[PDB]
């Protein structure tokens, strides 16, 4: 559950730039949007098994090998 | 009939255009709004049905589509490119447009100039999907492949090319040959990096350039306020507060003056909502322009004429802005034109020959055939014409002699 | 009825001076004032060029300019006529007026 | 897999296609339509509050865009060009039209 | 009046869609030579005035 | 080699796969390398 605009003091437990969201584990590594949260973070059902919430990744990186 | 004016000079050019993509997700919630959360006034609410639940559905349409538009625009890109170590782009300046590692958000300069100059009654703001600093790596990732890799990342994976030949490329599609580029290739870097420069002093010179979206913020903090402003007013009812007319008239009188500010107060709710939506479609149009224009300006090269900039298109830069997207339009202007006399045709020995590309033309003296868009005289030959039938069909055709190259060499 | 009508901020006259400016450019430049200042081409070489953008060779004009010249006054001769002829043609801005 | 049918001749043809490019131009002053003289009743839709500035405003919208719509339409052009007085098009008629 | 108004908003709104129609073929169709099949009327495109 | 730019397709370099414009003292890294004449069979009749 998302409160929206929340502060986690008002209402596992994270809170995120779009407020205190419950029930979903915090993830530091970034993957696709899975589902769409708000301020980048996104939220996905990954393995032993719990939703998670992490920073979206917006592609692969790649450095062109310009000369 | 006989008189065509050639440029013999050009001028490299930067059109700043800047477009709306996405407006402030909101959703309101309408008891919270109507009633203040006083419970008399929502068990009056509960019996106008779907007026309560309509309102907060639309909203969330026109809040989802922001978040759809503002993906259609900056995430067209496969891949984040980042751009190497080394800048030796021939000369061409790529920095004030590519990011700048002092600043926190990796946004660009120009970016930076942009961010500056744009500028809870049961009311609530949601954030977008994709902050200002995911944005401002997709206008990285779309100018780090336009940079390396030409509009080769727009039809797969970006091949890298020097960049000196990718603007011989761009000129080649312009109906200009494209050693024009390279016997010009430093004054064509000077003419381009000169041209950025001005962006920078012409962006600081007033906020009245961007007016596109600074008109999309105050437009909806107006809306907003207008709204809020609409809880005082009365309707018909003896006051514009709820609590107050529940503790005057008693509870048969009351729920007359309530219903008023019900109906008034939702009234103007539907009025806001349905401004919204017109709004939400005027914007879409304008995020389907820039999706556009993604697609066509800055992953491709457009024929369009005045499309991307006025001139004959080069290439254009992405930058991100609040709330929009600026294009930074590179065009090819031409700028020194010469008259000459010209023709249709010329004859050789009994035979019309006609130019295979460019015009012809003479000084007066002499005759050339010169490319369409830039005056560079070639001596007229066998290779540089066809034939096409007799001496008499074409009208106003001149006579000539035609230099064959293979003659000189029958002379072994 | 507290209704009113505003007058345009071009009046008719004046979209007819711009309508004249794009056509007058259109007919002695080609598309080159849509770029530069507007450079004189003869009109002859401005149709070979457009036809060398359709994949039609340039001598294919000038082989036939008299015959496509023809084709085309005869085409405005017959748009001039039809539009005499029948206000039926206008549906698309006489629907802006009515409703 | 072995015919093809290539034109031996052509036709110039002309297509007329017409486009709405502005409304009449319209406004409305809410408080002379809803009341019309009566200051009894003028001060009586004081009580509804904005509404009577925020639709003669999405008026005034409308009625300034219609001179834009014709000024991005039609003022393209940045001098107008004057038609040579010796009408030398190489046999094409334009008098019609200009 | 506020059927009518909401009304014009959206009619407004298809008028502007076709000046900017009408703005890109001014851009494309006269001032240029469109080669995008039928966007200028039936047949290859060669001017319009 | 040159090729066509969008598949790789190598054809010998050649006065009519090419052409000229001036000296190479203005073009920014430009190479040396021989070009080919096809007439050259035939100067050789
Ligand atoms: C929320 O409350 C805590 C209380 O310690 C405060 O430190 C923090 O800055 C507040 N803001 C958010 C949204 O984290
Ligand atoms: C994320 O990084 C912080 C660094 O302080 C660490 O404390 C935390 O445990 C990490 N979380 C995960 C899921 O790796
Ligand atoms: C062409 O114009 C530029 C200015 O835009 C000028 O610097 C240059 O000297 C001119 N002539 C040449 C050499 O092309
Ligand atoms: C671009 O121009 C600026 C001018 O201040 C200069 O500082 C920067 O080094 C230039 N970048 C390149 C790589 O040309
Ligand atoms: C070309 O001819 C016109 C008219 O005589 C004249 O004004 C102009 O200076 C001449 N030169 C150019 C700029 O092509
Ligand atoms: C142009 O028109 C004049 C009209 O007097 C004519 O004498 C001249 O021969 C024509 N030239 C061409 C190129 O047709
Ligand atoms: C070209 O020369 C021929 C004679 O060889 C002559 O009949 C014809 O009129 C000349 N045409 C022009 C354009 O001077
Ligand atoms: C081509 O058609 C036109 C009528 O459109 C006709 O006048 C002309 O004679 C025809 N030419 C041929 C080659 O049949
Ligand atoms: C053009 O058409 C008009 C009206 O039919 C006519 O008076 C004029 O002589 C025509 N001119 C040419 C060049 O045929
Ligand atoms: C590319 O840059 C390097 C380092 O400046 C230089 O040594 C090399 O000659 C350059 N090559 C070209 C094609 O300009
Ligand atoms: C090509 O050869 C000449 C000597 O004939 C030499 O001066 C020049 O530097 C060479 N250029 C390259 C790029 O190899």
């Amino acid at each position: 559950v998302l409160y929206q605009g929340v502060n986690c003091t008002e209402v596992n437990v994270f809170q995120t730039r779009a407020g205190c969201l419950i029930g979903a584990e915090h993830v530091n590594n970034s993957y696709e949007c899975d589902i769409p949260i708000g301020a980048g973070i996104c939220a996905s059902y990954q393995t032993s098994q719990s939703i998670i919430a992490y920073t979206m990744s917006l592609g692969v990186e790649n450095s062109v090998a310009y000369s | 009939n006989n008189s065509i004016a050639i440029p013999t000079n050009f001028t490299i050019s930067v059109t700043t255009e800047i477009l709306p993509v996405s407006m402030t997700k909101t959703s309101v919630d309408c008891t919270m709004y109507i009633c203040g959360d006083s419970t008399e006034c929502s068990n009056l609410l509960l019996q106008y049905g779907s007026f309560c639940t309509q309102l907060n559905r639309a909203l969330t349409g026109i809040a989802v589509e922001q978040d759809k538009n503002t993906q259609e625009v900056f995430a067209q890109v496969k891949q984040i490119y980042k751009t190497p170590p080394i800048k030796d782009f021939g000369g061409f300046n790529f920095s004030q447009i590519l990011p700048d590692p002092s600043k926190p958000s990796k946004r660009s300069f120009i970016e930076d100039l942009l961010f500056n100059k744009v500028t809870f009654n049961g009311l609530t703001v949601l954030p977008p999907l994709l902050t200002d600093e995911m944005i401002a790596q997709y206008t990285s990732a779309l100018l780090a492949g336009t940079i390396t890799s030409g509009w080769t990342f727009g039809a797969g994976a970006a091949l890298q090319i020097p960049f000196a030949m990718q603007m011989a490329y761009r000129f080649n599609g312009i109906g200009v040959t494209q050693n024009v580029l390279y016997e010009n290739q430093k004054l064509i870097a000077n003419q381009f990096n000169s041209a950025i420069g001005k962006i920078q002093d012409s962006l600081s010179s007033t906020a009245s350039a961007l007016g596109k979206l600074q008109d999309v913020v105050n437009q909806n903090a107006q809306a907003l306020n207008t709204l809020v402003k609409q809880l005082s007013s009365n309707f018909g009812a003896i006051s514009s507060v709820l609590n107050d007319i529940l503790s005057r008239l008693d509870p048969p009188e009351a729920e007359v003056q309530i219903d008023r500010l019900i109906t008034g107060r939702l009234q103007s709710l539907q009025t806001y909502v349905t401004q919204q939506l017109i709004r939400a479609a005027e914007i879409r149009a304008s995020a389907n322009l820039a999706a556009t224009k993604m697609s066509e300006c800055v992953l491709g090269q457009s024929k369009r004429v005045d499309f991307c900039g006025k001139g004959y298109h080069l290439m254009s830069f992405p930058q991100s802005a609040p709330h929009g997207v600026v294009f930074l339009h590179v065009t090819y202007v031409p700028a020194q034109e010469k008259n000459f006399t010209t023709a249709p045709a010329i004859c050789h020995d009994g035979k019309a020959h006609f130019p295979r590309e460019g015009v012809f033309v003479s000084n007066g003296t002499h005759w050339f055939v010169t490319q369409r868009n830039f005056y560079e005289p070639q001596i007229i030959t066998t290779d540089n014409t066809f034939v096409s039938g007799n001496c008499d069909v074409v009208i106003g055709i001149v006579n000539n002699t035609v230099y064959d190259p293979l003659q000189p060499e029958l002379d072994s």
